[PDB]
RNA sequence: UUCGAUGGUAGGAUAGAGGCCUACCAUGGUUUUAACGGGUAACGGGGAAUUAGGGUUCGAUUCCGGAGAGGGAGCCUGAGAAACGGCUACCACAUCCAAGGAAGGCAGCAGGCGCGCAAAUUACCCAAUCCCGACACGGGGAGGUAGUGACAAGAAAUAACAAUGCAGGGUCUUGUAAUUGGAAUGAGUACAAUGUAAAUACCUUAACGAGGAACAAUUGGAGGGCAAGUCUGGUGCCAGCAGCCGCGGUAAUUCCAGCUCCAAUAGCGUAUAUUAAAGUUGUUGCAGUUAAAAAGCUCGUAGUUGAACU
RNA sequence: AACCAGGACUUUUACCUUGAAAAAAUUAGAGUGUUCAAAGCAGGCAAGUUUUGCUC
């Protein structure tokens, strides 16, 4: 509802972040053998004991 | 194919038609595929008929093998096979030649000009003639 | 043709889907009964759900009705015949005491795996898909076939196959050549 | 609408026939005849899904037009004829002799009656007068005119014909101690005696029927047919005889004759 | 209160029709505002022909430029305002570029700070969103 | 209420009742229990969606009934039509034209243009259901069969069999395995037999038929609601997100790139209309001193409610 | 006369129960092994003669 505006400072983030290449990853079974795999390692294969935090999303 | 059984159910004789009609499941568990001519024969040597007048149809196979489900019918005085089975039977057993036909939708297109036509045609024709030649 | 042709769904998704104890629930259930996803829980939870729906009505009517033991007996029949009801207790009030486990309890998945020559609850799903089972005289490949009351002594093994033995071949003959 | 109606349809065909939802989408629309569309059992139904003679439509018009199946005594070569109630379907080539009777639950089954109890059929009357120079006729359910009848006849009463000479051969009042079949609502098919009968002026009369086994209804005057006297049914009824078990009690005898059986 | 008669059934009801008009939803639901009033007339989706492009300032506690764009709707030609979810995308987003526009969430009603606009970008050109941001799809000629 | 609105008498017309029409006679008929008028983004119903109960929304659509064949009007044949794949006249379209003329109606089956957010072959067959006819045989774009689609519904394939240092747990047992070998192999490729009017598909079935690009499963989110990041690089109240709160002024868990996980899975998301939420339409079951609302007071008619006893 | 029995007995109802009469499809739901299921209204005998049929 006013009368403003500059159009070339749109998209002035995009122009200039640099671009990064990715890291070729092996084939990772999804599916029903994704949710069979997440289930044989629910319980059992865990770092993240000793406090209940039980973080499936690490940080450092 | 080594040891393959039939049993008849249903069994019931139609003088109207002058047939026998039964519900045919065959047994073949041993790895077997069966055709239609064989199944004839087996038909034929029971009930002591000529084994030329019997239809059969369905023949429809389980799962996994085992028993196969369809009906067989019988006829005495083969004229009445001739007389009663439907054409498209008749000519899927080869007792009968595949009538050559036109295709439906010439048919109709045919019908439909000589619809407009009116009269015979050929006096139309040569009045047609007469006047363009 | 001139009549339609009759469809419904037999699966219904919970109104919260994002709580820990129920999501936790069926993590539990799927992974102890072999189930793919939730759908076959939904499956199982609808028709528990309808059971037990008609056992309410009929339960609301008093003793003695004629609708109401006649209903009664018909779907007290129907589960013992299915064997998801028990032998005892057939008084129209443990129908409503029956859980998902009763009925997941007589699915062919399971009912093999106690019967043996599975080794594993996956290793059923991953032959059934073979034919390798037949009930009585038909061989089933569905791992929700649900066997009924006289089946159990029927589950039996294919004749083919490299467990029937009869020529295998396959990757065998594969193995074989070189 | 702008003209009778010819074609009919599966699923709004009458529930009694017995017709598969699938596997079609018209219905055999009976043609006019002696009786109402809605009353009777066309000769394909019967002869197909009935009696299972013929499988397709080519057939049972084969076999009707092979002039042998006889209608009344009398060879119809109608396809969709309206067959209704105690109609003798005579099959002279095999030499069986069918009397359209209603079930146990009022759907038109299968009954089969000798060569002689053929030869006969009963007709509620529809109305008595007298017609031209004064002479006296009376018309009956099946349409059927009959002239010179007793004068002991009057409406609502039960006729026997012959189907090869007509003429009554006998007849029966309607009154207390009259064995009934119900034709008609919620109970047809459903053999009694009258008990009571009421009485309203410009509507409906009930009649009240109680059965073989102690069992009393009622029912309206339009759906009671009289088949014979106490004692002695002047048909012969099928397989049930007009009890009317109920759930329970088909559920238990079906029960009891599974096994070995 | 309310009438508890056992004949009481015109009152109640008359009661509940006239006091039923009270409620906006039932008011909007039975004026055809979704129709007469909206631009749309009850549809989900429609296209529309580019006016021009609209920096649109931000209410408070914010500031920002949106790069909302100014369309005319085909079916009934009038002006209104549409909203273009990726980021960077004006160059890419011409005039009378044949745009289709859908609604937003709130039925009719602005979106956070940005006054006036109720309908965003679904496709662009006949080619659609989500593909010339991340290169999947070109834009064709025209 | 004229040029028929209410009723009576008589007549005409209709297949028949009738103000259907005509001549006369009286002024009658409906209505706050809503007559009349207006809107309907209104064909009606069986029914469908939501689901404690009560309720709310929808029904263009496989069945029944009604109207229609661009718009009215008129009529022949015929038992039955105000028929339109019958005709006549007018209007709006479009049409060959020797400019004299003939003339036409896909809201029937395919197909085309345009409006469009939105919807498929100018295919095969009368074999099944039934219909029509002079009729056991003919015809039926009714109907059946097939072909293309992202979605309306139901069943499961993307695998599992071991060795593997270690985290271990407890000599029993899972894990990624820059690793391999043998196992169970199903879709496809292709002649068979069934299936079918003939075909497609389906069940059986000559045989070939996976080692990583295997024959790579994706859609949204990770501050809360509502599940999953103070992990790393780039901009820095700007670009932008953002349904709401809210974040962004160099330590950005919310901006865009990498990684991981989360919910669903051949499905995910978005927009709109509706339902539950909404005890925010309250009959069940709202609220009125101060949040929205007791009329300034009184009389009192329709309406509602109406002490006890046979 | 009335004493017994039979036909009508609501002055006129609302209300409740029950009955007759009244489309199918739909819904609930009975039975039945489309290999389960959405389905459908079919079906079943009998594993020693493969049964000129029987039974829901």
């Amino acid at each position: 509802g006013k009368v403003h505006g500059s159009l070339a400072r749109a998209g002035k983030v995009k122009s200039q972040t640099p671009k990064v290449e990715k890291q070729e990853k092996p084939k990772q079974p999804k599916g029903r053998a994704y949710k069979r795999l997440l289930y044989v390692r629910r319980f059992v294969n865990v770092t993240n004991m000793v406090g209940g935090k039980r973080r499936m999303n690490p940080s450092s | 194919s080594e040891a393959v059984t039939i049993r008849t159910r249903k069994f019931m004789t139609n003088r109207l038609l002058q047939r026998k009609q039964m519900v045919v499941d065959i047994l073949h568990p041993g790895k077997a595929n069966i055709s239609k001519n064989d199944l004839r024969e087996k038909l034929g040597q029971m009930y002591k008929t000529d084994a030329s007048a019997v239809q059969a149809f369905g023949l429809r196979t389980h799962y996994g093998g085992g028993r196969t489900t369809g009906f067989a019918l019988i006829y005495d005085d083969v004229e009445a096979m001739k007389k009663f089975e439907p054409h498209y039977r008749l000519v899927r057993v080869g007792h009968a030649e595949p009538i050559q036909k036109v295709a439906r939708q010439q048919r109709k297109q045919r019908k439909n000009r000589g619809k407009k036509v009116f009269g015979t045609g050929k006096r139309l024709a040569k009045r047609k003639s007469k006047q363009q030649d | 043709p001139s009549a339609p042709r009759k469809q419904s769904k037999t699966y219904k998704v919970p109104r919260r889907p994002f709580e820990s104890a129920r999501l936790d629930a069926e993590l539990k259930l799927a992974g102890e009964y072999g189930l793919r996803n939730k759908h076959e829980i939904w499956r199982v939870a609808l028709t528990l759900s309808k059971i037990r729906r008609a056992a309410r009505e009929l339960l609301t009517l008093d003793e003695k009705d004629p609708k109401r033991l006649f209903e009664g007996n018909a779907i007290i029949r129907r589960l013992v015949r299915l064997g998801i009801l028990d032998e005892s207790r057939m008084k129209l009030d443990y129908v409503l005491a029956l859980r998902i486990e009763d009925f997941l309890e007589r699915r062919l998945q399971t009912q093999v795996f106690k019967l043996g020559l599975a080794k594993s609850i996956h290793h059923a799903r991953v032959l059934i898909f073979q034919r390798h089972i037949r009930v009585g005289k038909q061989i089933v490949n569905v791992p929700s076939f649900v066997v009924r009351l006289d089946a159990q002594k029927h589950i039996d093994f294919a004749l083919s196959s490299p467990y029937g033995g009869g020529r295998p071949g396959r990757c065998k003959r594969k193995r074989l050549r070189s | 609408v702008r003209g009778p109606k010819k074609h009919l349809k599966r699923v709004a065909a009458p529930h009694h026939w017995l017709l598969d939802k699938l596997s079609g989408t018209y219905a055999p629309k009976p043609s006019p005849g002696p009786h109402k569309a809605r009353e009777c059992l066309p000769l394909i139904v019967f002869l197909r899904n009935r009696l299972k003679y013929a499988l397709n439509g080519r057939e049972v018009k084969a076999i009707l037009m092979q002039r042998l199946i006889k209608v009344d005594g009398k060879v119809r070569t109608d396809s969709t004829f309206p067959t209704g109630f105690m109609d003798v379907i005579s099959v002279d080539k095999t030499g069986e002799h069918f009397r359209l009777v209603y079930d146990i639950k009022g759907r038109f089954t299968v009954h089969r009656i000798t060569a002689e109890e053929a030869k006969y059929k009963l007709c509620k009357v529809k109305r008595v007068q007298l017609g031209a120079k004064g002479v006296p006729f009376l018309v009956t359910h099946d349409g059927r005119t009959i002239r010179y009848p007793d004068p002991l006849i009057k409406v609502n009463d039960t006729i026997k014909l012959n189907l090869e000479t007509n003429k009554i051969e006998s007849f029966i009042k309607f009154d207390t101690s009259a064995q009934v079949m119900v034709t008609g609502g919620r109970n047809m098919g459903r053999v009694g005696t009258i008990v009571h009968r009421e009485h309203h002026l410009g509507s409906f009369e009930i009649i009240h029927v109680k059965d073989a086994l102690d069992r009393e209804f009622a029912t309206r005057l339009s759906n009671v047919f009289v088949i014979g006297e106490t004692g002695k049914s002047w048909i012969s009824l099928p397989k049930g005889k007009g009890v009317k078990l109920s759930i329970t009690e088909e559920r238990d005898r079906r029960r009891a004759l599974k096994g070995l059986a | 209160g309310k009438p508890a008669g056992l004949n009481a059934a015109r009152k109640l009801r008359n009661h509940r029709r006239e006091e039923r008009w009270a409620d906006a939803h039932y008011k909007k639901r039975l004026l055809g505002t979704a129709y007469k009033s909206s631009p749309f007339g009850g549809s989900s989706h429609a296209k529309g022909i580019v006016v021009e492009k609209i920096g649109v300032e931000a209410k408070q506690p914010n500031s920002a430029i949106r790069k909302c764009v100014r369309v005319q709707l085909i079916k009934n030609g009038k002006k209104v305002t549409a909203f273009v979810p990726h980021d960077g995308c004006l160059n890419f987003v011409d005039e009378n570029d044949e745009v289709l526009l859908s609604g937003f969430g709130r039925k009719g009603k602005a979106k956070g700070d940005i006054p006036g606009v109720r309908f965003k970008v679904v496709k662009v050109a006949g080619v659609g969103l989500s593909a010339l941001f991340h290169e999947k799809k070109e834009k064709p000629r025209a």
